[PDB]
RNA sequence: ACCGAUAGUGAACCAGUACCGUGAGGGAAAGGUGAAAAGCACCCCGGAAGGGGAGUGAAAUAGAACCUGAAACCGUGUGCU
RNA sequence: UGAGUAGCGAAAGACGGGUGAGAAUCCCGUCCACCGAUUGACUAAGGUUUCCAGAGGAAGGCUCGUCCGCUCUGGGUUAGU
RNA sequence: CGCGAGCUGGGUUCAGAACGUCGUGAGACAGUUCGGUCCCUAUCCGUCGUGGGCGUAGGAAAUUUGAGAGGAGCUGUCCUU
RNA sequence: AUGAUGAGGUUAAUAGGUUCGAGGUGGAAGCAUGGUGACAUGUGGAGCUGACGAAUACUAAUCGAUCGAAGACUUAA
């Protein structure tokens, strides 16, 4: 159907309380020196070594 | 379970509270701690093995286990509702019927049967019998078929009737 | 002190961008670029550009160490929307808002 | 579905053309009226 | 095993294609679901190639496209690929998660022969 | 003791024009940098756009989406709850 | 606002190698798949440069785009029958 | 005469056609008969499932009591006295 | 549905592979033989086998990181 009453800009923000996106869950590569994403190949330099 | 560990990242290993609780009894940490009322307390606070030999064949039993899960199963499958006609120009096949009266109720009553998650309940069966208590293989054979999947925990006790 | 970088008329919706900007606000500048490279979102690359320009403006015009620069602020503001039209059915037609955004980032040593 | 406009150069100029307008008193009134308004394109 | 967003014989075709591409190239960058599924398909052909008989060559021939390398793919398998993996008892591949893809967000992995 | 850009002509702007119609015919929206282009040389990030400095300038939050720049609306921060 | 919601217009794609600032999509290749009284070859009406090559990636393309029926810059139509 | 944003659309009062009857007529039924597009993507309350935040004066893991709420509750026929 | 609930994360049987089974189909290819041929018999309950049972670290569950207390105030015993 159609909305019977326009939504306040309070109820809106409450409903968007959970419209987050978490961080990826990354770590630092002990070889590359930088941040990789855990259980993935290192972006910067090469290896996985797991 | 195994003993306490420091990696201990999967629940295959007891944790320290569980081991304090089980070491009170001088018994290894254990999965599936369950309480039994209705038994006159005549066992030992020190844990002695309760062998299946407590049960004789010609007795009668009730067997509690969680039901088997079936997720979000709709009205016809979950509540045994009838379905609409299929062929005489009908657009109502498997949906619920009406969900109330018109404007003199003005709302849906609690307990209205609607689609949702099905199964998984703690259901109990009653008056089952024990065909055979196989000791030294440590199994019991019950007359029928009990709630729960395979490997599903089931607590057996004597009938309340 | 403080060094800012603004990217204007970036053709992405602003509430498709504030999703990502709500992460790197308050963070260090190293983990900020780490996140902005690792995230799946489509706003990451443009925000990578903008945050790197902020850090470069710091280390070239204001000369503050690019080791302690924390992202003091980061925010998107609306921009000029391109209003388009889409043919619905039965002769109708519905608007479309190809909206934009202005992405401002402000890195400061905190001193 | 078959829509109303099936284009045809010959039909278009033979019915709405210039010479067909000028070959009538009423078509000439139409041309005069469109010149009066200031139309860039008098006839079809 | 797991349906791959495809119809039945379309899925069969995709799996045959990937197993041929793998034993031709020795490593391919694919999607993690496709890699999980091809892992249990390209690894039942190396078994047939470690057997070596005529019946094994034909059971392998019915799950393997024709592409010449010059050799075939089947000669590649019952020839020089099956000999390298002569000692190990299964586990002839691996998957390496590259990470998310652009345009999809698809989880891209690199599958390969060990 | 007429209007001052939703006004005044439909048209202050290359307007009976975009566009609409087979056709007769209908028909808009579109003004303002600066006193002077003096309209941003050079450096840095960037693939460019776009910026941050550095300069022009009386002013650049007057940088050609350029006089002021309201409200709806969208945000970031924080005192009381 | 509804709301990051409905949709994203019938259909098989896969991998490799490139180009690239950036590739599910652009190029080349191999395999596979679909039409085949037609999804093929040719022409009338109609359209009126959409044709080709070099360059581009603001807007258009229902996503992406290094691509294009889009943009820029140069070219293309030859009759006694 | 519960329930068509849950379903049908047979009759009922749409446009066709015909019968009896009435009307000079166009047409009307006391009628009767054959044919005849049933739109919606759920904002709020409501209900059915299922998660997170904080709380329960330290942080936890496990086992529970049960205030209260819900379910179930039907009956036949044979033989014996 | 997702999240959640469970079983694990190598100091490991969680999944896949490998090897054995069960069950399913029903006698694989090759060869030989018998027929001129369609075909038939043996080799041989053969061969193939998704989800089921075991066993085996061969591949992958790497290295890592985030959160999370040190216990308020009165009276009474």
């Amino acid at each position: 159907a159609v909305p019977k009453r326009r939504t306040s800009k309070t109820r809106k923000n409450k409903r968007r309380t959970h419209f987050k996106i978490s961080v990826p869950g990354m770590t630092e590569c002990p070889n590359c020196g930088e941040y990789k994403l855990s259980h993935r190949v290192c972006k910067n330099c090469g290896s996985y070594n797991g | 379970k195994k003993a306490y560990k420091k990696d201990a990242k999967s629940n295959k290993y007891a944790n320290k509270p569980a081991e304090g609780h089980a070491k009170k009894a001088d018994a290894a940490p254990k999965r599936f701690i369950r309480e039994f009322r209705n038994v006159d307390v005549d066992a030992y606070e020190v844990g002695q093995e309760v062998s299946v030999d407590t049960f004789v064949a010609g007795d009668v039993i009730d067997v509690t286990g969680v039901s088997k899960g079936k997720g979000f199963q709709g009205a016809i499958k979950r509540h045994g509702q009838s379905r609409g006609p299929m062929s005489h120009g009908s657009h109502f096949h498997r949906a619920p019927g009406s969900v109330g009266m018109a404007s003199d109720a003005s709302r849906v009553f609690k307990g209205q049967k609607m689609p949702g998650r099905m199964g998984g309940n703690t259901v109990t069966v009653q008056n089952l019998e024990v065909v055979q208590v196989d000791t030294e293989n440590k199994v019991i054979l019950v007359k029928g078929n009990v709630p729960g999947p395979k490997k599903g925990l089931v607590e057996i006790r004597t009938s309340i009737k | 002190m403080e060094a800012k970088a603004v990217a204007r008329t970036i053709r992405i919706a602003p509430r498709k961008v504030r999703l990502v900007l709500d992460l790197i606000r308050g963070k260090n500048a190293a983990e900020a670029i780490a996140i902005l490279k690792l995230t799946n979102k489509a706003s990451s690359p443009v925000i990578e550009k903008v945050l790197m320009s902020a850090l470069a403006n710091a280390e070239h015009n204001y000369d503050m160490n690019t080791d302690e620069l924390v992202v003091k602020e980061a925010y998107a503001n609306e921009g000029p929307t391109l209003k388009r039209f889409r043919p619905r059915a039965q002769g109708r037609a519905s608007a479309i808002n190809k909206r934009t955004s202005h992405i401002t980032i402000v890195v400061s040593d905190g001193k | 579905v078959k829509r109303t406009y099936q284009p045809n150069k010959r039909k278009h100029s033979k019915v709405h053309g210039f010479r067909k307008r000028m070959s009538t008193k009423n078509g000439r009134k139409v041309l005069a009226r469109r010149r009066r308004k200031g139309r860039k394109v008098l006839s079809a | 095993y797991r349906k791959l967003g495809r119809t039945s014989d379309q899925r069969k075709a995709m799996l045959r294609d990937l197993a041929t591409s793998l034993i031709i190239s020795e490593r391919i960058e694919t999607t993690e679901a496709r890699a999980k599924e091809v892992r249990s398909v390209v690894e039942k052909l190396i078994t047939l190639g470690k057997k070596g008989d005529l019946a094994s060559r034909r059971n392998a021939a019915k799950t393997l496209r024709n592409v010449e390398i010059t050799q075939t793919a089947l000669q590649k398998l019952f020839g020089e690929i099956a000999e390298r993996y002569t000692e190990r008892q299964g586990g002839y591949t691996r998957i390496l998660k590259q990470g998310p893809r652009r345009g999809d967000g698809a989880e891209s992995v690199i599958i390969e022969l060990v």
